[PDB]
RNA sequence: UAGGAAGACCGAUAGCGAACAAGUAGCGUGAGCGAAAGUUUGAAAAGUACUUUGGAAAGAGAGUGACAUAGAACCUGAAAUCGUGACAACGACAAUGGAAGUACCUUCAUUUCUCGGCCAGACCCAACCUCGCCGCGCAAUUUCCUUCCG
RNA sequence: AUCGAACCACCUAGUAGCUGGUUCACGUCGAAGUUUCCCUCAGGAUAGCUGGUGCUUGUCAAGAAGUAUUGUGCGGU
RNA sequence: GGAAUGAACCGCUUAGGGAUAUGUGGCGUCAAAACUUGUGGGCUCAUUCUCGAUACGUGAAAAGGGUGUUGGUGGAUAUCCACCGGCCCCGA
RNA sequence: GUGUAGCCCUCCCGAUGUAGACGUGGCGUGGGGGUGAGGACGAAGCCGAUGGCGCGAGCCUCGGAUGGACCCGCCUCUAGUGCAGAUCUUGGUUGGCGUAGCAAAGAUCUAACGGAAUAUUUUUAAAUGCAACGUUGGAUACUGGAGCGGGGAAGG
RNA sequence: GUUCAUAGCGACGUCGCUUUUUGAUCCUUCGAUGUCGGCUCUUCCUAACCUAGCGCCGCAGAAGACGCUAAGGGUUGGAUUGUUCACCCACUGACAGGGAACGUGAGCUGGGUUUAGACCGUCGUGAGACAGGUUGGUUUUACCCUACUUGGCUGGAGAUUGCGAGUAAAAGAUUAUCCGCGCAAAGCGGAGGCAGUCCGUUUUUUUCUGGGUCUGCCGUUGGGUGGCAUGUGCUUGGCGCU
RNA sequence: GUGAGAUUGUGAAGGGAUCUCGCAGGCAUCGUGAGGGAAGUAUGGGGUAGUACGAGAGGAACUCCCAUGCCGUGCCUCUGGUUUCUGGAGUUUGUCGAAGGGCAAGUGCUCCGACGCUAUCGCACGGUGGUUCUCGGCUGAACGCCUCUAAGCCAGAAACCAGUCCCAAGACCGGGUGCCCGU
RNA sequence: UCGAAUCGCCACUUCUCUUAUCCGGUGGGCUGCCCGCCCGGCGCCCAGUACCUUCAUUUUCACAAGAUC
């Protein structure tokens, strides 16, 4: 018999199975389509999530009710130390998919990069890349490198660079990992010869986020969400609870199938793992590209708020600490908890809407404490409200 | 299929360098799909090793729209309880040919499984089979012997492209390069072919006359 | 109540409920109900002194005895089920089964060893069964063949 | 711990046209669910189908035949 | 033993085994046989439950239509009209 | 000379089958009357990649690094005479399975002593002897006089 | 239907389809397949209510009628009743019709139906009866196999074995006997030397050995120039060291 | 051949014979993507416009702009909820002689309360190309006319397939790379 | 360590297209006919077609008792 009343099904069937992600780092599954007319450029970057705050800005949107008026928007702050390029890889196309051709490694690599290939670095022989270092710069080594680069020019299709983060420069007390995170970044634009020329110039050098992205641009976010362990159907899928008089519990699904077919189907909600899944979210605008506090301290000072302050709130980001390097301010939220590594990539969807092309001009940035109800923007403001306290009296 | 270290040491001890089993390479261009599979299936059961190339040029009788609808009806069949257990719908031309041959074999016995393992299918002519010798055809499954000229037929590559195959352009680019490379080399090596023909004609004038008379009687020269 | 004669009877789940501290132990307010259980080690207790580890129980030795794998509710000691050493292999058709071979075992039975009752091949006779090659009878072969003109 | 007639022993191995069971091998043969009567319709008796034992005979054929032919009757689909 | 599968359909009816030949049914692969037989004729093209293809097995189909194509019959004139079949299509 | 290890040799015709009938010098078990053997140089019983014989029920040999005192062939007589199932009877064994659980009445801690229950290592201390028990002192807490207080009847 | 059979209908007749009604039958189940409705949840069908695109009208516009491809998506909140059904109020783009053992009780609930108590009406001499009304009336067990959801360990191509040899690899004394450019071209470039030993069927034979040595290059002794996000490693430029 | 073992039923040396196993990989990283899943869907307002059309009555729509309903994926800066931080304060009965400090009332009770979790009760985001169906046409015969059909071609639905998105080599990747070992 | 089953190979085959198509290509004359023109290989017993020389007793079949990897 047909169901008495209709309602939409609970949950999206295209995100199955709801299992734990294989990796903890965000990895881009695809890269934007190559356009040979443009100049060669990188397409992704790796950052660390710090915390959230909110801002004030003026919007320009003809025909809207908020045109030329102030709004408040929450934002997310991500720390972005510069990356280091150490390798070059090339791909060729076959009737069964893409195949790697080879790899060109840099002559000098740091300890934090070589830490990744060991489970116990401080108690090992630390022999990684030692044989290659003894051979790469010799006459035979130079010939072998030219052979690989010749293969890239002749028969490659895609050019990518191997890069890693610098956890040493990101001197965070709570991020415990000391081995760098390694990923691949595709090079788009130009011919194959021009792509290789850019990669060679980038070998063994630092790349800053301001050379990849621009302010008032959108980006895509790849990250793994927060975990919740074993979870029931009510939270995992959003089904409705049962009446109060229900024997044997009410947080369940009443009927999990008909008599025929004589089995449970894959479309029925069940209890299991919730959270810790890889997701890719679209169209996140970039509100600010800040620089390291050591160079310019007035990070959170706008043309309308002349107070000199940094981006770190009073008392620090809860569970993270201070932001000491370059950073990016994204509108809205991103997946994952604080301290997790997140990958940003250039947009996939077309960017031609009025919302996507709007120019952003910040007016106010909040730096009050996130512990409790912060009501002071700066330390000096708090010490002006209170006079000299008892401890200060002791000092004087 | 990649040799292990154990195989390498054994071959080195016994001084073995290379080995090629007896394999027949079939060019499947302009062949009827059903009739080619039936002939190939029987020869496999008799213990032959067969490699087929250019699977994207197989032909099926009927208009393309009729055959496209036929495949879409097959794509609709799936296990409702768990589609990851249901029938698998392969999309490449070489996978379509292998499925067709598998349906003409005792696939649920070890004898049938062994026979299927003896067949290798390719799109185009890959680089590892180009120099292996002359290719063969099956006269009983050729298009010009099977179809009336006025009927309409379908090329397997064009049908697969519109139901999910993603490498039609890749195969087309590879085929263009192979024709260019092989054509250049065959334009070369013509001076040697002409020289060999001239030497045979120069013979019959220096060779003994009695043997020349025998060759004429048997219609060889 | 004392004794006798016996049996084509049963042989410890049988024969009386009872081959034994059996109308007992146990059950029910009561009238009443009511079992299991061969002490069958050895001819003879000669029923394991003594050394050593262990709190003990026991273990490792030693000794009695023809036999201790006859050590104490101890003749014989089956099946179901389980442990261990060695070996045989085996995807996913639930296993089991039938037919016909083969690969490794087994050393069970029989035969032979200067003739063999073993294994092959070719040849001869009879019988049965095939193939090549050569033919015949019949107005079946005249609703036909040929020449010419209209 | 028992009540639209307690409990115990005995008549009592109460009767059941109804349900369940019924332990070695090979060989020669081999069915019926139809007729009549029965308070008969989930059962019997009775004829038919079958097996065993034969008796009296014959040997190419008596009192043979799910078949023809010839002759002579019957019939209302 | 055959009709893929089926108490009753088709063939044939049965001691343990060889050789030879058939019955029903078959000879593209599954699967033995035309390694796709003939030095035989015609007819048919059928877009989402996908043209058709072993009787019993209705175990899938009608009335009514088609200037699809392929054959006849009866009339007119140096091609036209009326009617009847075969396969296919709509009705489905 | 019906019936066999068929007295022997040729020849012809049938051979399936539920319920059911009948035949068999057909097989097997306990005991009686006869006849003939076997056994401590090892009977019955039990074990088996021990083979041979029979269409079959079965029979016989071999091995036991099993057993320790009885037993069988043939002709006849006799019967409490042959098991896979009866929600069958009485014993034993079994997957499930080291599983379900052992969750009302609030609760224990510490030092010393006792105890075989330790402070147990050969191949510095922790990472190689865990866990748990009674008494005494101290701490904490419960019953809260309709009491886990002190006395009796019935019953034991 | 102002006329006009066929925009939209269509009597008298006649040919079908469906199994969402109810009958007809009695094939399976009586050593038991839990019997109405609602709640919850998933999926399928199309005879299309809304959403996409079209043809046609007795389509001027607006609102509509009829038909075609199309089942991807959507299809409500309440009063009364145990109700399915029914009937009203309100919102909406729309409040379509159905199946899955008349889906779904080891998922719930127990209002109804259908035990035992009791009252009424009618019937019966009576015990009692009623597909008439009424009130009250235990809803048991998952730790097994599979299915589904998550979670880990681990072999394997003769899918465990054979030694049973197939590259979406290169391009040559049969891949051996050097590299770079070049079209599987034409053609053009570069390469340290000396002594022993040990083995050897020739073409300047293979190795192993020893010094003398010259680039590229390590690890170094220090020194100064510098770049990078600035405690850590690089580029320089010499020293003596393989 | 070589290195390990074994030959366990009625005793101990010694020798032999035979049977089994091993004789080559290991660890760590960056990737590919066959196959399977699959998602966004509707309404309103501005403007077009009191316009087209209509005698009047009346009365539309597309590009474009701005919001919202249902659904989906996440997040905790703000707002709200939650307190066994028994955090700070207050207050009742009993109790340690009073005060102080506490404690018992299975968290005595009241107020405020961080971190965390959480709500369309808060906040952010939700793409690109093809093959076709119905239908409308272009050339064009059959049939010296005509005809969107017979051959051929064009445009083209929320339908179908692929891209983006999720799992991903029992899909056995002769894809790449680092170091140790062996030959 | 291994005793094994398989018994053509090539740097002349190892490029492409067509079958309503000059079946190697390609012209002319008057529908179809006539007339023109140019251009798979080795391997099977003397490393080569001369007739020089070793084969045994492995004494009548037996996996080729020999090769290849
Ligand atoms: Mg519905
Ligand atoms: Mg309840
Ligand atoms: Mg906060
Ligand atoms: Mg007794
Ligand atoms: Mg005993
Ligand atoms: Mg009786
Ligand atoms: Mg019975
Ligand atoms: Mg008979
Ligand atoms: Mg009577
Ligand atoms: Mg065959
Ligand atoms: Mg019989
Ligand atoms: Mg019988
Ligand atoms: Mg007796
Ligand atoms: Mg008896
Ligand atoms: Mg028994
Ligand atoms: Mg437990
Ligand atoms: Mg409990
Ligand atoms: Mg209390
Ligand atoms: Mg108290
Ligand atoms: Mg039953
Ligand atoms: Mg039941
Ligand atoms: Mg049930
Ligand atoms: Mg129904
Ligand atoms: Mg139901
Ligand atoms: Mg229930
Ligand atoms: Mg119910
Ligand atoms: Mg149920
Ligand atoms: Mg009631
Ligand atoms: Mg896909
Ligand atoms: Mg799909
Ligand atoms: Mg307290
Ligand atoms: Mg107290
Ligand atoms: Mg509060
Ligand atoms: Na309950
Ligand atoms: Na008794
Ligand atoms: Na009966
Ligand atoms: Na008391
Ligand atoms: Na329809």
């Amino acid at each position: 018999s047909h169901c008495k009343f209709e309602h939409p099904r609970h949950g999206h069937l295209g995100f199955l199975p709801r299992k734990r992600s294989r990796q903890i780092r965000g990895r881009a599954r695809s890269f934007p389509k190559d356009d040979p007319s443009q100049k060669p450029h990188l397409t992704s970057f790796m950052v660390y999530k710090a915390g959230m705050t909110h801002i004030v800005r003026d919007v320009d949107r003809p025909g809207s009710k908020v045109n030329k008026k102030e709004v408040v928007e929450p934002v997310t702050i991500l720390e972005a130390p510069p990356m280091v390029v150490v390798g070059i890889v090339g791909y060729r196309q076959t009737p069964v998919g893409h195949k790697t051709i080879g790899t060109v490694w840099a002559h000098h690599t740091s300890v934090e990069f070589r830490r990744r290939f060991y489970k116990n670095w401080k108690q090992s022989a630390q022999l990684a890349f030692t044989k290659r270092k003894q051979f790469a710069r010799t006459t035979e080594g130079r010939l072998a490198e030219a052979r690989t680069l010749k293969a890239f020019e002749k028969k490659a299709d895609i050019i990518r660079v191997v890069a890693h983060t610098q956890l040493r420069k990101l001197r965070n007390n709570r991020v415990g990992v000391k081995k760098a995170h390694v990923s691949e970044i595709q090079i788009n634009g130009g011919t194959i010869a021009q792509k290789i020329e850019l990669a060679k110039s980038l070998l063994e050098k630092e790349v800053r986020i301001d050379s990849v992205f621009q302010q008032s641009e959108a980006c895509d976010v790849c990250a793994v969400t927060k975990g919740h362990g074993f979870t029931g159907v009510v939270k995992r899928w959003g089904v409705a609870c049962l009446p109060r008089k229900t024997h044997r519990g009410l947080r369940k699904v009443a009927c999990i199938g008909a008599w025929h077919p004589s089995r449970v189907m894959y479309t029925v909600a069940r209890a299991g793992q919730h959270g810790y899944h890889h997701r890719t979210h679209l169209n996140k605008k970039i509100y600010q590209l800040g620089r390291a506090v050591s160079m310019e301290p007035n990070q959170a000072t706008t043309a309308y708020d002349l107070t000199a302050k940094t981006i770190t709130p009073m008392g620090g980001f809860v569970g993270y600490g201070t932001v000491r390097n370059d950073y990016v301010m994204l509108k809205g939220s991103v997946a994952g908890p604080r301290r997790r590594v997140i990958t940003l990539r250039r947009p996939m969807a077309p960017q031609t809407s009025r919302k996507l092309t709007e120019k952003i001009t910040l007016k106010f940035i909040d730096t009050s404490s996130k512990i409790g109800h912060g009501r002071f923007q700066t330390k000096k403001e708090k010490s002006q409200w209170y006079g000299p306290l008892k401890k200060d009296r002791i000092r004087r | 299929v990649l040799p292990s270290r154990r195989s390498l040491n054994r071959s080195s001890r016994k001084g073995f360098k290379k080995h090629r089993p007896d394999i027949i390479v079939i060019d499947l261009k302009d062949h009827v799909l059903g009739r080619a599979a039936a002939i190939v299936a029987k020869q496999l059961l008799l213990g032959k090793k067969i490699t087929v190339v250019r699977c994207e040029k197989l032909t099926i009788a009927g208009s393309e729209i009729r055959n496209k609808i036929k495949y879409l009806q097959f794509l609709r069949k799936r296990k409702l309880s768990n589609p990851k257990l249901g029938p698998f719908h392969h999309r490449s031309p070489s996978d379509v040919f292998i499925r067709t041959v598998r349906s003409m074999l005792p696939r649920y016995t070890k004898r049938g499984q062994r026979a299927l393992r003896q067949l290798v299918a390719y799109e185009g002519v890959p680089v590892n089979v180009v120099r292996t010798g002359g290719r063969v055809v099956i006269p009983k499954a050729q298009r010009h012997n099977c179809y009336r000229n006025e009927r309409r037929f379908t090329v397997l590559g064009n049908m697969c492209k519109h139901v999910g195959w993603k490498y039609s352009d890749v195969v087309e680019k590879l085929e263009a390069a192979r024709i260019e490379k092989s054509g250049r080399h065959h334009k070369k090596m013509e001076k040697v072919r002409v020289a060999w023909k001239n030497a045979r004609k120069e013979a019959l004038k220096k060779m003994p006359q009695k043997n020349v008379e025998v060759l004429k009687k048997f219609g060889l020269a």
